[PDB]
RNA sequence: ACUUUGCUCGUUCCCGUUAUGGGAAAAAUUUUGGAAGGUCUUGGUAGGAACGGGUGGAUCUUAUAAUUUUUGAUUUAU
RNA sequence: UUGGGGCCCUUUGUUUCUUCUGCCUGGAGAAGUUUGACACCAAAUUCAAAUUGGUGUUAGGGGAGCUGGGGCCUUUCAAAA
RNA sequence: AUACUUACCUUAAGAUAUCAGAGGAGAGUCCUACUGAUCAAACAUGCGCUUCCAAUAGUAGAAGGACGUUAAGCAUUUAUCAUUGAACUAUAAUUGUUCAUUGAAGUCAUUGAUGCAAACUCCUUGGUCACACACACAUACGGCGCGGAAGGCGUG
RNA sequence: UGGUAUGUUC
C-alpha cells in the first residue's frame, strides 16, 4: 500500500507505474507546490527573537545615560501598520522574484542570439527544453493561446535582417528610481526631448 | 525444491536435518566431543578453542581461546589467550578438526 | 517477490517430442491473447496451457532454418478468428448501445417537437429554423460525445486532441489488439 | 516496508542534487527518477573523479550499492514525512 | 537458533569488542538490536600496534584527551569482529536457549 | 563533552541529536538526525563532513590536528558504508518544550482529522 | 510440648503485706499493614472505559547466511 | 483612586492569542475564543470583488473548587516481642 | 460539484514480553478480570546524590565556528609523452641537454598545494537569578536558597 | 469487491 502524505491519498499495492503518474498529476502539483510555498514563507516569516538577558546595569552606566537625553518613540494604528507590511511583503516578493533582463533585450539583434540567448538552441540545457514539453493534452490548453509562437531557430544567419535600424528597433527601457525617493529627480533636463 | 514454497514454520526441522547431515557434521562433532578446533579468520587471527554453539551465520561461542598471529615487519608471532569469546562467521575462512 | 533471489529462481525454474497439448502453441508461435491481457481490465483471468522460453526458443531456432509447423499455426489461426469474433461481438453491441443512445424516446419526441415547429421570407424563416435544429441537435449529441474506435471498440471523441488520443492508444489492450489484427490479417493473407 | 528515507529519496525528484561515490567521484545534477532501490539517475551531471579531475557526463545511472551519500536541498528540512503523530484519513477497506 | 537472542540475555554486561577496522572497544552493553546494532556506554577504546584509517577513526570521535573515552557509541552489526564476554559470567545459564526449548516442545 | 547521553535510549530516542557519526574511511558527518530506517540510513540536517590529511595523520600518530571541513547541510546517508555514530552535542529545546510540542502537534493533528471529517459530511 | 504442685527473680495495678506471695492486665511501651483528620509541597482539570475491525503506524520470526546495505574483498602485505 | 522612586519596553507590526481604535507629554480601551474564529500563499474566472485547494495561530501568569501522588503529626483496628 | 470514456494496478505470511504452578476443553495444543517472579512502557515521587547554568564593586569573558581579515604571511615541492632533423650523454619506446614539424587525451588552479605560527574583528548559546562584598578547613572544606538543562538510583 | 490519474457536458 502507498499513502501520498500531500495529496493524503490512497492507493493500492505498490505499483510504480502508478506511483510515477501519481507525482504527474496536476491536483498533486498543485497540493505540493502550495505546501512548499507555505512552509518556506512559514520558515521565512517566523521571527524567532533571542531570548533577552537583563543585567543589573553598573551605576556611572545610569548616571550617564539617564541624563544625556530622552529619544522619542515613533508609533502607527493597527491599519496603518498593517498597510505598510502588506507593502512591504509585496515589495520583498517582487524583489524576490524579478531579475535583471538588460542584457538579452540588449543583445536582440546580435549574429549569435539565435545560439545563446533563445534559450531552446542551448548546448547543454537545450535537451532540458526540449524533452518536457508539458505537451497539453487537453484541448483547451491548446485552444485557448492564439498568439504567435515566434521560435527563432538555430539557423537564422548574419544575412537575415542586415540593417538592424531600418528594421525597427525598440528604444530601451530607462533606469527605473524608487518611487518612495521619486520627488527629489531634476525636475529640468539638460537637452529638450521631443515626444 | 524452492525456500519459499516449502511450508510455513517447519524450515527450522529441515534446517536441524541439514545440521545432522550436511556441512555441519564438523561443527556438531565439535561441540558434542568437546575437541579443539582450529579456525583461520580473514585477518591472520587463528584461534584454538572448543565449540560451545552453532548458528545459521556460524557465529560461534568459544571457549579457553589461544589466538596467534603473525606481524611482519620483522617476523614476530603474537599470541593471546581469552577466555570467552563470541565469533563471526563474517570473519571465518575455514575450520579444522583435530582427531 | 520480497527478495529478487527468488525472483531469479522462479525465472530459472520457468526457463529451464515438443508437440503436446501442456505447450501453449499460442504462445509457441508468439503473442498469445492470454498473455497480451493479463493484469489489465479485459483480462480472460488464468491460461490453462503452460508456457516456456525455452520451448520458445526451440520454435525460433527451428522456424530461422529448420522447418515450420501448420498445425500450431492454424490452431493459432482458429483462436485469433474466435477471439476476432467476440471483441466484433462487442463492438457490435457498443454500435447498438450508441445507436440506441442516439434513438432514445425523450430525444426523440424532443427532435419530432422541434421538427414539427419547423415549418424568400418563408425560406428563411425554414433555414433558421433547420439551423436551430441542427443546433439542438449538436447541443444533445455533446451531451455525450462518444465516437466508436473502429479497431479496438472503445470510445473516443472528436474535440479531444491528438496528445489525449496517443496516450489512449498507447496501452496494452490496444498495442495487443493490433499486434492480433496484424497476425490475422497476415494468416488471411497467406491462406487466402 | 520501504521507510522514511527511501520516501525521501523519491521525494526530491527533479532536484539538484549531489551524489558521492564509494570510489571518491563525486556527481552533481538534477535527479531524473529515482527508485526504491536507491539506483537514481541523473541529467546535467557534473563528475569529479578521485584523482581529481572534473567532467560532464549528460545522462548517468548509478547503482544504489556503490554510493556514499546524496544531499538533497534545504527545503525538505520541512517535510510531512518528519511528522511524527500526523494521523491518517480513513484507509480504504 | 540465532543467536543475537544469546547477546540479548546479556544487558548490563562489561565486555570488550574487537571491530574489523582493529580497534578494542570496552564498555558495558546497554541493548542490541536483532540485526546486531549493539550500543554501549561507559566506553573506552583504543587502537593497538599502522592502520592510519583506523587512527583517523580513532582520533575524529570526539573525546581523545591513544585511549579514547566516550560516553555512548552505537556500533553496526558488520563492523563487529568479535566481542569478549567477561570470564565471570556463566554461558551455560544464558544459553539455555527457550526459544529453541519450546520449538523442540512444539515438535 | 559533559553532555551525559541517556543510558538507556535507541535511536527513536535518539532522534534530533546533533551526532556525530563514524564511516569506514572515517569521514566523520556531524548533523542531527532526523530519521532512520532498518538499514540505518540517517537523513542529517546542518551537516559538516570532516576528514584529516595524509599529511596530517603523521602527526596524528605518536597538540593540533586541522581537519578538513565540508558543509552538506541537509544529506541522507547510507547505512552501508557507515560504522559508528555517537552523539556530540544536545538539540536546542529541551524535553519538556519538546513534550509541548507534541502535545500542540496532537491536538492540529486531531482538529486537522475533525477538519477532514467536516468536509466529508 | 501439655499438666499440677510450692520456691526464687521480675513490667504494671490491686490484695494478704511492703520480707514476700496471691490474683488480674496476662499490660505501659517498639515495628508492620489497613480506616479517618490536620498541616507542607507538586501535577492535571475535558476527556475517559468496553467491543468491533477484508483499521493505520511501530516490535519479533521466516523468506533473507548468495549482486541492493545487515553475515564482509578497506589494517595494502606478494 | 492619586502621587513619588528603581528597572524594562528588542514588545524592533511598542506586547506576539486574534480583530478594531490608538500610543512615548506613554505602558490604554472595546469584542471574541476548538464541530468555531483569525492571518497568509497559489490560481482560471480579463480592475476591485467573489469561488476552490493548503499553510500557521488560538497564548502566558496568579486565585477558588475537584482529583492523583510524596513527607510529618494525631485518633482507631489486626498481628509479632 | 454531479454524469461518462480512457491509462496503470488490485494485496509475503504468523504474532504482540518471559518463567513456574493450579483449573477447564478431545503424548501434543488453547484459555483463565487465575496465582507468584523477572522485564518493558507511561504517570507521579524522593534520594544532605552526579555535571552545567557568562562582570556589571565592568566596558570584560566561557563554549562552537567563520564556508573572515592581516595573508600573494614564513619555509618547501611539482606544472605532459613519442618520431625525425643540426651536435649529443648513451643498456629503453634517443631517456639527458638547445631549437623546431607532427601525432592521442590535455582539471581550473602557481595570487595554486602542504606544514608552521601570532594578532584583530564578527556570529549562536546561557538564571547574564535571591541575600551579602563577608575569615573556612585533615573525617579538607557547614553541597541546610528559588529554580532550569542532562543523567544515575530507589518507591507507588 | 476497488484505488490513482486524466479529458468532455451541466
Amino acid at each position: 500500500r502507498y499513502y501520498c502524505e500531500y495529496c493524503h491519498s490512497y492507493l493500492t499495492h505498490d505499483t510504480l507505474s502508478v506511483r510515477k503518474s501519481h507525482l504527474v498529476g496536476k491536483n498533486h502539483l498543485r497540493i505540493t507546490a502550495d505546501y512548499y510555498r507555505n512552509k518556506a514563507r512559514d520558515i521565512i516569516n517566523k521571527h524567532n527573537h533571542k531570548r533577552r538577558h537583563i543585567g543589573k546595569r553598573g551605576r556611572k552606566e545610569r548616571e550617564n545615560s539617564s541624563q544625556n537625553e530622552t529619544l522619542k518613540v515613533t508609533c502607527l494604528s493597527n491599519k496603518e501598520k498593517r498597510h505598510i507590511m502588506h507593502v512591504k511583503k509585496m515589495n520583498q516578493k517582487e524583489l524576490a522574484q524579478t531579475s535583471i533582463d538588460t542584457l538579452k533585450l540588449l543583445y536582440d539583434g546580435s549574429p549569435g542570439y539565435s545560439k545563446v540567448f533563445v534559450d531552446a538552441n542551448r548546448f547543454d540545457i537545450g535537451d532540458l527544453v526540449k524533452a518536457s514539453k508539458l505537451p497539453q493534452r487537453a484541448n483547451e490548453k491548446s485552444a485557448h493561446h492564439s498568439f504567435k509562437q515566434t521560435s527563432r531557430s538555430r539557423d537564422e544567419t548574419c544575412e537575415s535582417n542586415p540593417f538592424p535600424r531600418l528594421n525597427n528597433p525598440k528604444k530601451l527601457e530607462p533606469p527605473k528610481i524608487l518611487s518612495q525617493w521619486s520627488n527629489t529627480i531634476p525636475k529640468t533636463s539638460i537637452f529638450y526631448s521631443v515626444d | 525444491r524452492p525456500k519459499h514454497e516449502l511450508s510455513r514454520a517447519e524450515l527450522e526441522e529441515l534446517e536441524e536435518f541439514e545440521f545432522k547431515h550436511g556441512p555441519m557434521s564438523l561443527i556438531n562433532d565439535a561441540m558434542v566431543t568437546r575437541t579443539p578446533v582450529i579456525i583461520s579468520l580473514r585477518n591472520n587471527h587463528k584461534i584454538i578453542a572448543r565449540v560451545k554453539a552453532f548458528d545459521r551465520h556460524c557465529n560461534m561461542v568459544l571457549e579457553n581461546v589461544k589466538e596467534l598471529w603473525t606481524e611482519k615487519k620483522n617476523v614476530i608471532n603474537r599470541e593471546r589467550f581469552i577466555s570467552k569469546l563470541f565469533l563471526r562467521g563474517d570473519s571465518v575462512i575455514v575450520v579444522l578438526k583435530t582427531p | 517477490m520480497s527478495t529478487p533471489a527468488a525472483e531469479q529462481r522462479k525465472l530459472v525454474e520457468q526457463l529451464m517430442g515438443l508437440h503436446d497439448p501442456k505447450i501453449c502453441k499460442s504462445y509457441l508461435v508468439g503473442e498469445c491473447p492470454y498473455d497480451l491481457f493479463q493484469g489489465t481490465k479485459q483480462s480472460l483471468g488464468k491460461c490453462p496451457q503452460m508456457h516456456l522460453t525455452k520451448h520458445k526458443i526451440q520454435y525460433e531456432r527451428e522456424v530461422k532454418q529448420g522447418k515450420t509447423f501448420p498445425e500450431f499455426e492454424r490452431e493459432y489461426l482458429a483462436i485469433l478468428s474466435r477471439f476476432v469474433n467476440e471483441c466484433n461481438g462487442q463492438i457490435s453491441v457498443a454500435l447498438q448501445n450508441l445507436k440506441h443512445t442516439a434513438e432514445e424516446r425523450m430525444k426523440i419526441q424532443q427532435v419530432t417537437e422541434e421538427l414539427d415547429v419547423l415549418d424568400l421570407i418563408s425560406k428563411r424563416k425554414e433555414v433558421a429554423k433547420r439551423v436551430r435544429n441542427i443546433t439542438e441537435n449538436v447541443g444533445q449529441s455533446a451531451q455525450q460525445k462518444l465516437q466508436v474506435c473502429e479497431v479496438c471498440g472503445a470510445y473516443l471523441s472528436r474535440l479531444d486532441t491528438d496528445r489525449r488520443l496517443a496516450d489512449h492508444f498507447l496501452g496494452k489492450i490496444h498495442l495487443g489488439y493490433v499486434k492480433m489484427r496484424e497476425d490475422y490479417d497476415r494468416l488471411m493473407k497467406n491462406n487466402r | 516496508m520501504n521507510g522514511i528515507p527511501v520516501k525521501l529519496l523519491n521525494e526530491a525528484q527533479g532536484h539538484i542534487v549531489s551524489l558521492e561515490l564509494t570510489t571518491g567521484a563525486t556527481y552533481r545534477g538534477k535527479l531524473v527518477e529515482s527508485e526504491d532501490s536507491m539506483n537514481v539517475q541523473l541529467r546535467d551531471v557534473i563528475a569529479t573523479e578521485p584523482q581529481g579531475a572534473v567532467t560532464h557526463m549528460d545522462q548517468i545511472f548509478v547503482r544504489g550499492s556503490q554510493i556514499k551519500f546524496i544531499v538533497v536541498p534545504d527545503l525538505l528540512k520541512n517535510a510531512p514525512l518528519f511528522k511524527k503523530n500526523s494521523s491518517r484519513p480513513m484507509p480504504p477497506i | 537458533m540465532k543467536l543475537v537472542n544469546f547477546l540479548k540475555k546479556l544487558r548490563n554486561e562489561q565486555v570488550t569488542i574487537e571491530l574489523k577496522n582493529g580497534t578494542t572497544v570496552w564498555g558495558t552493553l546497554q541493548s542490541v538490536s536483532p540485526q546486531m546494532n549493539a550500543i554501549l556506554t561507559d566506553v573506552k577504546l583504543t587502537l593497538p600496534q599502522s592502520n592510519g584509517i583506523a587512527m583517523a577513526s580513532l582520533y575524529l570521535t570526539g573525546g581523545q584527551q591513544n585511549i579514547a573515552s566516550l560516553q555512548y557509541i552505537n556500533i553496526r552489526g558488520n563492523t563487529i569482529r568479535q566481542i569478549i564476554l567477561p570470564d565471570s559470567l556463566n554461558l551455560d545459564s544464558l544459553l539455555v536457549d527457550q526459544k529453541q526449548l519450546n520449538s523442540l516442545r512444539r515438535s | 563533552s559533559k553532555i551525559q547521553v541517556a543510558h538507556s535510549s535507541r535511536l527513536a530516542n535518539l532522534i534530533d541529536y546533533k551526532l556525530r557519526v563514524l564511516t569506514q574511511d572515517g569521514r566523520v558527518y556531524i548533523g542531527q538526525l532526523m530519521a532512520f530506517d532498518k538499514h540505518m540510513n540517517l537523513v542529517l540536517n546542518e551537516c559538516i563532513e570532516e576528514r584529516v590529511p595524509k599529511t596530517q595523520l603523521d602527526k596524528l600518530r605518536p597538540l593540533n590536528i586541522k581537519v578538513e571541513k565540508r558543509v552538506l547541510g541537509l544529506t541522507i546517508l547510507r547505512g552501508e558504508q557507515i560504522l559508528s555514530t555517537v552523539v556530540e552535542d544536545k538539540p536546542l529545546l529541551s524535553k519538556k518544550e519538546r513534550l509541548v510540542r507534541d502535545k500542540k502537534e496532537k491536538k492540529q493533528a486531531q482538529k486537522q482529522t475533525k477538519l477532514r471529517k467536516e468536509k466529508e459530511k
